[PDB]
């Protein structure tokens, strides 16, 4: 945000848009009767037109408290988001334990039953590793250091090929 | 001699250069000179004596700087 | 031990910044 | 969770090497 | 390894591998390295010598072995 | 043509960064894995260590070849000739000494581990690529 | 403490640990300490070198504070990600990426008067897909006059090469007339206003496509790393990672007294605070000082 | 029954649930500004966390949210800059009174979105009569602070500010937008300057017109100055600095206006000296010098070092087309003072680089006994963006601080210096400019 801000009590929101919280402002020429109602609680104060202008004087400047970093947490959130797409297809696995009875054991070929008991031991291998979510935070550290070295470019952190080709067209198609 | 520079010299660029170059002849010798130009050099000069050369040009001082710091960051 | 700060909790942790500082403290005094 | 620290620069300006689609949605559907 | 070399040379120089066909001494010692105790190699590697507490203890453990033909 | 002197007697990069790499006759790597990191250039023609710098060859180098370690055993610091005609197994005695050191280096303390160097002079390049394939597969 | 050239580089920086080194320096300067006279020394090659290692101490914590927009839909997470790296360039002393890579061209080719050498030592900075599509036009125009095309501009042997390289620049998609008419300019401020609004329409579609190509490579790397990891049994995973975690601790523990190693193990202690502060109240999160 | 902290806990439980929509996160933000909740940062953090998560966004809830972010003074760049995705998709769906709040909030936060401001200025010039004068200033504040030097809008806004006279807060936003664009149009600044003796109600718009006049270097207003001297308790210490800096640069010397402004910033720096930016501590030392109104003994000595700090930091991070200009002007200063050969000019410009008294480094600092001159190159970033192209007010800021250090600053601007064809013409341009300031040389 800048140093001086020019908004407050002019072209303001007059009312809430939801029903979860009920806002009612009553603007006079000088001050305003706001009435807020959220849940069981209610509040109603008087906000001057020069009381909202002092609000943006000292800025809040929110910042994220991350376990490791904001970069790492965004890679780990993507690996958690990718593990969800693989967990959703282990959700659609047929219930093999409905065929564990001995009327399926003895009607079945002895080699097609050992394949069935191996395909059930395989699902527990796949499912116990897709729910190993404490391993996603160390897979995110295999993505970070190679990315962070591409950002330590000697040209610019935000440089890429399309810009650097577009600035070769300016460099080459001008005089020497 | 042969001195290769980047652009043609001043009359003071001539006089400061022999003071460099008669310290490359090891007795009471006199250098004549021969002046050539090369903008592949970025200033400085290359003195060529037909049996040795000395390159105090800054185009090689760049490369001798870069390979010193390309060797030293691999030693740390 | 609890409730550290905010400005101490905003630090990115395993950035380099101190390898970059280390190889700047043994290169610039070596190339000068 | 911790990474090897690296102190080196990228002198080229290249494309970022998109890796190939791993066969695991098509192996777990098999 | 050097401990399985000296055990196999012990089995040939202490007369434990005659009564064995000369064509399958190659296959006889493949039993001898594998059918004696895997703990008797560790003692010979740690000592470096075949001690008096081991040269009988191994040559009596080179009798509880099954050799081809025999 | 102009030939310039470099001022230096012939040298090669020595150090632990040469381990695992396939270099050429002057130490430049030919395995295609970049420059030799963590290495230092030393002269190739050094005066051999004299009488007062030696001690007696007392500890064994185990070849792993039992015709060798029983009959013609080799100490550490001893030059041993492998002489024979062509295709008699001279490399196989030498390769088995290198492969066995890998098996022994996983069991000994760090001080007594043997680091092999194989110099392949005048051989085929296919023969050398078969040896670094064997040494990668064995772990040597 | 900081060496007073770092703290001049951390004034416009906005990460945490650089600003707390600034704020404890400005608190020393409130208690009457003398601001040390900054050096009018360190000639051009040394000044370019320590600027490179001071910008990389503003860039390196700043890159770790920029969330990648992985798996997002739309252009505004990619335009946010690009704009955070623009501001990280400006905070670290870089100019615009157009002005930074063009300075890289004219510095690398200050010795060249032929085009085949210009297209050869600006090889690291342009696409090989674009370096080849200019070397095809160059070696046809040098097969037309049978003399090397000069980097002169007033030579007509360059003029019909530059008229064909302009046809290559549209064949990539680059508006070659728009880019040229921005970095040249115009006299009136109204006719140069309409060319800046269509350069910046190219430029924003240019740097979005470099950020979005960077995101699509991190997305493809992470999906490749995960699918290699989802094919492992769990006992392999936990000991592959505990081996990699413990090997990386002792690389920081055997490092005697280095500043990066104390900061490494101070951040392992700060991760374990984060895991412990969340265990005390998980619906709240970590405890901050308020 | 009037429960303000018990309604914060009822807002906290509205945004801490799982599927908060856009309207519930708009109105949670709107209710936190009307309640003035700067003290609770985590509750503002839970609202902007759900403001990025919220996917649907109609025209009314986006502008209620962006109003609340802007008015509340809460900044988080990642959240606000990704709200420019709803905005460029709702942009034909936006009211003209709503598009002014979007572009003011996204522009005032620094969102680098060229597709937004191109389409949002092309709308506001396609329907120029459809926008009231407060809305054309809000868009102008946004496109200026979003990094777009759109002078097509600054002309179309200038025709509106000439046809109708505007509110005081409307004008001071328009002055602040033209100050960052660096325009200094006499035709439109004076049309906005008459709005400031009808009575202004805020001190933030008296201080911002103060800053915008001094940055364009016009002059003080004598009712902006006298509104600022009464209501300098409404201003934050980073805002009173930019008022006093902008009054000093315009040439005001009303010392009672400066006692009011320095009565804010002095106990703030004494309470926490690291509270302000070092760019703002340097803007205090310019203001504590040109008007001459002094400061406390621990403050004015402390902001004197922070002019030395903030001047090297802009010299270390020099634009490299400014580094070309300084080494070009210093070479012409070698030829003007007598050096016809290249070993002379190479060893003269290494003698022009003396250190300033505050610890700084001056680039072309010539000393002849007692009289010292200083040559100042003013590239293009410190020029106005208009066709006369006089330098901005910040170069007279840097001049008067060095002039109070024993120098005689000769200004060499690159619009005049680089229209010259050779080095001899550029030598007598520098030699005339040095002798115009101290003719002892
Ligand atoms: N101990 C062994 N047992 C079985 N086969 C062996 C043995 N040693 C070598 N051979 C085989 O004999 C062949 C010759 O071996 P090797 O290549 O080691 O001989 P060499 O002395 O290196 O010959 P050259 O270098 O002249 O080609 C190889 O193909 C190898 O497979
Ligand atoms: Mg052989």
């Amino acid at each position: 945000l800048t140093t001086f801000t020019f908004s407050g009590l002019q072209d303001a929101p007059v009312a809430a848009l939801s029903g979860s919280i009920k806002l009612n402002v009553a603007a006079k020429a000088g001050k305003a009767e706001v009435t807020v109602a959220a849940g069981a609680a209610k509040a109603a104060t008087q906000v001057s037109a020069a009381a909202l202008r002092k609000l943006s004087g000292s800025k809040i400047s929110l910042a994220e408290v991350a376990r490791i970093s904001v970069l790492h947490s965004s890679i780990q959130n993507y690996l958690l988001s990718l593990s969800n797409e693989r967990y959703q297809l282990l959700s659609q696995w047929p219930d093999f334990t409905t065929m564990y009875g001995k009327d399926f054991y003895y009607r079945a070929h002895p080699e097609d039953l050992k394949k069935f008991y191996d395909a059930a031991d395989e699902y527990y291998k796949l499912y116990e590793t897709v729910t190993e979510f404490d391993s996603l935070s160390a897979l995110a550290s295999q993505v970070v250091p190679n990315y962070a070295a591409r950002r330590r470019s000697t040209v610019h952190p935000a440089i890429g090929s399309t810009v650097a080709d577009g600035a070769f067209t300016n460099f080459l198609l001008s005089k020497q | 001699c042969t001195v290769i520079t980047a652009e043609p010299l001043d009359k003071l660029e001539r006089v400061e250069l022999t003071k460099k170059a008669e310290k490359f002849v090891d007795a009471g010798f006199k250098l004549v000179m021969q002046e050539k130009i090369d903008k592949k050099l970025l200033g400085g000069f290359v003195i060529e004596f037909s049996d040795r050369r000395v390159d105090m040009s800054t185009a090689k001082k760049v490369e001798e700087f870069n390979n010193f710091v390309n060797k030293l960051v691999l030693s740390i | 031990a609890d409730a550290k700060a905010l400005d101490e909790l905003r630090k990115p942790k395993f950035s380099s910044k101190y390898l970059i500082q280390h190889v700047s403290q043994k290169l610039i005094p070596a190339v000068k | 969770y911790l990474a090897p620290l690296r102190s080196d620069f990228t002198e080229e300006i290249t494309a970022p090497k998109v890796a190939s689609a791993s066969n695991l949605v098509n192996e777990w559907n098999n | 390894p050097i401990e399985r070399q000296t055990v196999a040379v012990y089995a040939a120089t202490k007369g434990f591998l005659d009564k064995v066909r000369v064509q399958d001494i190659v296959a006889a010692e493949e039993a001898v390295i594998s059918q004696v105790n895997p703990a008797v190699f560790k003692i010979l590697k740690a000592n470096g010598k075949i001690t008096p507490a081991l040269d009988a203890h191994l040559k009596a453990e080179l009798r509880k072995v099954k050799l081809p033909g025999a | 043509d102009l030939v310039y002197r470099t001022g230096q007697i012939v040298n090669v990069p020595i150090g632990p960064g040469t381990l695992g790499r396939v270099t050429d006759g002057l130490g430049q790597p030919i395995d295609g894995k970049g420059p030799l990191t963590n290495v230092r250039s030393s002269l190739v023609e050094v005066k051999a260590p004299g009488i007062i710098a030696r001690q007696s060859v007392r500890e064994p180098l185990f070849t792993g070849v039992k015709a060798v370690d029983a009959l013609v055993p080799i100490g550490r610091g001893q030059r041993e000739l492998i002489i024979g005609d062509r295709q008699t197994g001279k490399t196989a005695v030498a390769i088995d000494a290198i492969i066995h050191q890998k098996n022994c280096n996983e069991q000994v303390p760090k001080a007594q581990r043997v680091y092999c160097v194989y110099v392949a002079v005048g051989q085929k390049r296919s023969t050398v690529a078969q040896l670094v394939k064997l040494f990668t597969q064995t772990g040597a | 403490a900081v060496s007073k050239k770092e703290v001049l580089y951390f004034l416009s920086s906005k990460d945490a640990e650089s600003s707390t080194a600034v704020k404890s320096y400005l608190k020393s300067l409130y208690a009457g300490a003398q601001v040390e006279a900054t050096e009018t020394d360190a000639s051009e090659l040394i000044a370019q070198l320590e600027k490179k290692y001071l910008s990389a101490q503003v860039v390196e914590p700043g890159v770790h504070n920029i969330a990648l927009p992985l798996g997002e839909s739309g252009s505004a997470p990619v335009k946010r990600y690009a704009a955070e790296l623009f501001n990280l360039g400006a905070q670290a002393g870089f100019e615009c990426p157009f002005i930074e890579v063009s300075k890289k061209f004219g510095q690398e080719t200050a010795t060249s008067e032929t085009v085949k050498d210009v297209l050869n030592k600006t090889k690291s900075y342009v696409s090989a897909d674009y370096n080849a599509a200019l070397n095809e036009v160059l070696s046809s125009v040098e097969a037309e006059i049978n003399g090397p095309v000069l980097f002169d501009g007033k030579t007509e042997g360059f003029k019909k090469f530059a008229a064909k390289a302009k046809a290559v620049a549209v064949s990539r998609g680059l508006p070659a007339d728009t880019i040229l008419a921005y970095c040249a300019g115009s006299a009136n401020e109204d006719a140069a206003d309409k060319v800046s609004k269509e350069f910046f329409t190219w430029f924003e579609s240019a740097y979005t496509a470099d950020a979005a190509a960077e995101v699509k490579a991190i997305e493809a790397e992470a999906a490749s790393i995960l699918d290699r990891h989802l094919a492992k049994p769990v006992a392999q995973i936990r000991k592959e990672q505990a081996s990699a975690y413990a090997s990386l601790l002792k690389r920081a523990e055997t490092a005697k007294g280095a500043k990066w190693a104390e900061k490494y193990l101070e951040d392992v202690k700060a991760v374990q605070w984060f895991d412990a502060s969340v265990a005390e109240a998980p619906a709240s999160g970590p405890k901050v000082a308020a | 029954e009037n429960d303000v902290p018990a309604i914060l806990k009822e807002i906290d439980s509205l945004v801490s649930r799982e599927a908060v929509s856009a309207k519930e996160v708009s109105d949670a933000a709107v209710a936190l500004t009307y309640l003035q909740v700067k003290a609770n940062r985590r509750l503002w953090g839970k609202v902007l966390e759900k403001a990025g998560a919220a996917q649907d966004y109609d025209a009314a809830s986006l502008t209620n949210l962006l109003w609340a972010i802007n008015t509340g003074g809460v900044e988080h760049f990642k959240t606000v800059a990704e709200l420019a995705g709803p905005a460029v998709s709702l942009l034909p769906s936006l009211s003209p009174v709503q598009l002014s709040i979007v572009v003011e909030a996204l522009g005032g936060a620094g969102v680098k979105n060229y597709e937004l401001y191109n389409k949002a200025s092309a709308v506001v010039v396609s329907k120029i009569g459809e926008f009231k004068p407060a809305e054309i200033a809000r868009v102008l504040y946004g496109v200026a602070f979003g990094g777009v030097n759109d002078v097509a809008l600054a002309k179309a806004a200038g025709k509106v500010f000439a046809s109708t006279e505007v509110d005081s807060r409307t004008a001071a936003q328009a002055l602040y937008a033209l100050a960052k664009l660096g325009r200094a149009d006499k035709a439109t600044v004076d049309a906005l300057l008459k709005s400031f003796k009808k009575g202004t109600e805020s001190a933030s718009d008296a201080a911002a017109a103060s800053f915008a006049l001094g940055s364009l270097s016009f002059k003080a207003e004598k009712a902006i100055v006298d509104a600022l001297k009464a209501s300098a308790g409404d201003l934050a210490p980073a805002q009173a600095v930019e008022a006093a800096y902008g009054l000093a640069l315009s040439g005001a010397t009303d010392a009672e206006a400066f006692k009011a402004l320095f009565g804010v910033v002095a106990p703030a720096i004494e309470k926490a000296p690291d509270a302000l930016e070092v760019s703002s501590l340097a803007q205090l030392h310019v203001a504590s010098t040109i008007s001459g109104a002094k400061l406390p003994a621990a403050v004015g000595s402390f902001v004197a070092k922070a002019f030395g700090l903030a001047a090297d930091a802009a010299r270390l991070k020099r634009s490299s087309a400014e580094s070309a200009l300084v080494a070009d002007v210093a070479a012409a200063t070698a030829v003007a003072f007598g050096a016809q050969y290249r070993p002379e000019v190479a060893s003269a410009v290494a003698s022009y680089v003396k250190t300033a008294p505050d610890g700084s480094v001056l680039d072309i600092a010539i000393t002849k006994g007692d009289a010292k001159v200083l040559v100042q190159a003013v590239p293009s970033s410190l020029l106005t963006s208009t066709t006369p192209a006089k330098p901005l007010g910040h170069v007279a800021a840097y001049s008067k601080v060095r002039e109070a250090q024993g120098y005689a600053v000769a200004v060499v601007p690159a619009n005049e210096f680089e229209a010259l064809p050779d080095q001899k013409a550029k030598a007598q341009y520098v030699l005339a400019a040095i002798k115009k300031v101290a003719p002892s040389f």
